[PDB]
């Protein structure tokens, strides 16, 4: 791995100063270095929306749910702020528009509120019903 | 998917950070861990935002600007409103702004906002947009005040009924060990209310308006907080050109107010503006942006101006006309 490419990851950037990655696989590792290669010339990251995600990353992010979520796991493990933020932008973009009646099925979100507390939170957030 | 959006708080918390407000509440009900994460995202909403109705908004057809703009711009807002600040142009005698806005906001949200002949709004998309003196135009912004831990910007609207202490003390104006600034907007009394708190180490922002349009006399906000810092300047007739205006704003900047978590409030005489500035408007706002590139410009043009140039940071004189009140409000930094 290129010295600067590896340095782009905050996690690895430190351990070298003080390359096993027991919590990372070869495929996702290669995906990460590829993303950095596209982002290698990126200006130093100084709205948090998701309509501004890179198109090239989007195509690179046009992967399976398992692939995208393993990428997120790696980025959180590698503290790659740009990569993690772009993947989370995509995930939120998926979530947007969907109400719990759709999100829960979309991500097989095992329910955790009883009907009473469910109504309690809905009334605590009744403004949510407004569009 | 097995362990990503659940059992892993940082990922879900972040992804929610990349959501809007309405969807924030809607997805709050998905999971208890997700509910707590949206609670965190709400507690880190220590900021402000405003809708806008600026460039060529009216056109030949707009379809209820005061309604459509707020409805559409309540989609890319992350801060859960706790108090509403807004404006809109006035142009049988009726009104539906109090209906539209009060319907688009939480049932438990005090509403502030006024209708004035002119309004100052910073264009959206970035806080660095150029403020433009809108003396005439169908427009308006909606400044949303979320719950700011340690900053209770409590409004008030005391009417000129044919003034008891308890009424004022209720809202935190008098007998309040934390007030820092007031927004003295008076529609169609102003003296005594102003006097009730004038003899204090605060900053007095306000003016004279025509009519109010929302709150669940004189209306203002009892900005309370030690982290709050601000200052003001009086751009009187002596400030009537680029040289004088820029000198006055250099004096204002000398206070060294931070530009982070901060708002810019401009109050001016209705005469002050394009006509008063020899067929060239926005001079004061031009200097404002030049010396404060990021701060947004707000307030309004009123028949009266309330404020004395003062500076505060941690630890009849206010009555005048045909002048300006460059008022800057800075909310402090989170932790």
């Amino acid at each position: 791995v290129d010295v600067e490419i590896a340095k782009q990851s905050v996690t690895i950037k430190t351990m070298l100063e003080d390359v096993p990655l027991p919590n990372v696989n070869a495929a996702i590792l290669k995906k990460v270095i590829q993303w950095c290669t596209h982002h290698k010339d990126d200006p130093p990251p100084p709205e948090k929306r998701t309509d501004d995600i890179p198109v090239w990353d989007q195509e690179f992010l046009k992967v399976d749910q398992g692939t995208l979520f393993e990428l997120i796991l790696a980025a959180n493990y590698l503290d790659i702020k740009g990569l993690l933020d772009v993947t989370c932008k995509t995930v939120a973009n998926m979530i947007k528009g969907k109400t719990p009646e759709e999100i829960r099925k979309t991500f097989n979100i095992k329910n955790d509120f009883t009907e009473e507390e469910e109504a309690q939170v809905r009334k605590e957030n009744q403004w949510c019903e407004e569009k | 998917s097995t362990f990503v959006l659940s059992n892993l708080a940082e990922v879900v918390e972040r992804v929610l950070t990349f959501l809007p407000a309405k969807a924030l509440l809607r997805v709050a009900c998905v999971c208890r861990l997700w509910r707590e994460c949206v609670r965190r995202v709400l507690r880190t909403h220590r900021s402000v935002t405003w809708i806008s109705a600026g460039l060529a908004e009216a056109g030949h057809l707009e379809g209820h600007c005061l309604v459509r703009v707020v409805a559409e711009e309540l989609e890319n807002v992350r801060i859960l409103p706790h108090t509403v600040l807004y404006m809109a142009d006035s142009e049988r005698t009726s009104m539906e702004t109090a209906l539209a806005l009060e319907k688009l906001f939480p049932k438990q949200c005090q509403v502030l906002g006024i209708v004035t002949p002119g309004i100052v709004v910073t264009p959206m998309g970035s806080g660095s947009n150029r403020p433009q003196e809108i003396e005439i135009g169908e427009s308006g912004f909606a400044l949303l005040f979320p719950q700011i831990e340690g900053i209770k910007i409590q409004p008030f609207h005391f009417i000129k009924d044919p003034l008891e202490r308890h009424q004022l003390t209720e809202v935190g104006l008098l007998d309040n060990p934390e007030l820092r600034v007031v927004l003295v907007f008076g529609y169609n009394y102003l003296q005594q209310v102003v006097s009730t708190f004038s003899d204090m180490n605060i900053i007095l922002a306000g003016g004279q308006v025509d009519n109010l349009s929302s709150l669940t006399g004189v209306v203002g906000l009892s900005f309370s907080g030690h982290r709050i810092q601000s200052a003001t300047v009086l751009l009187n007739e002596d400030v009537s050109d680029e040289k004088t205006a820029e000198a006055a704003m250099q004096r204002l900047k000398a206070a060294n107010i931070p530009e982070h978590n901060t708002i810019g409030f401009m109050f001016a005489c209705v005469g002050r503006g394009f006509q008063y500035y020899r067929a060239k408007g926005n001079v004061e706002a031009d200097a404002f942006r030049k010396f404060f590139p990021s701060v947004p410009l707000f307030g309004f043009f009123g028949n009266g101006e309330i404020g004395c140039d003062r500076i505060v940071t941690g630890n009849d004189d206010l009555f005048h006309s045909y002048t300006t009140i460059m008022a800057l409000i800075h909310l402090g930094s989170s932790k």
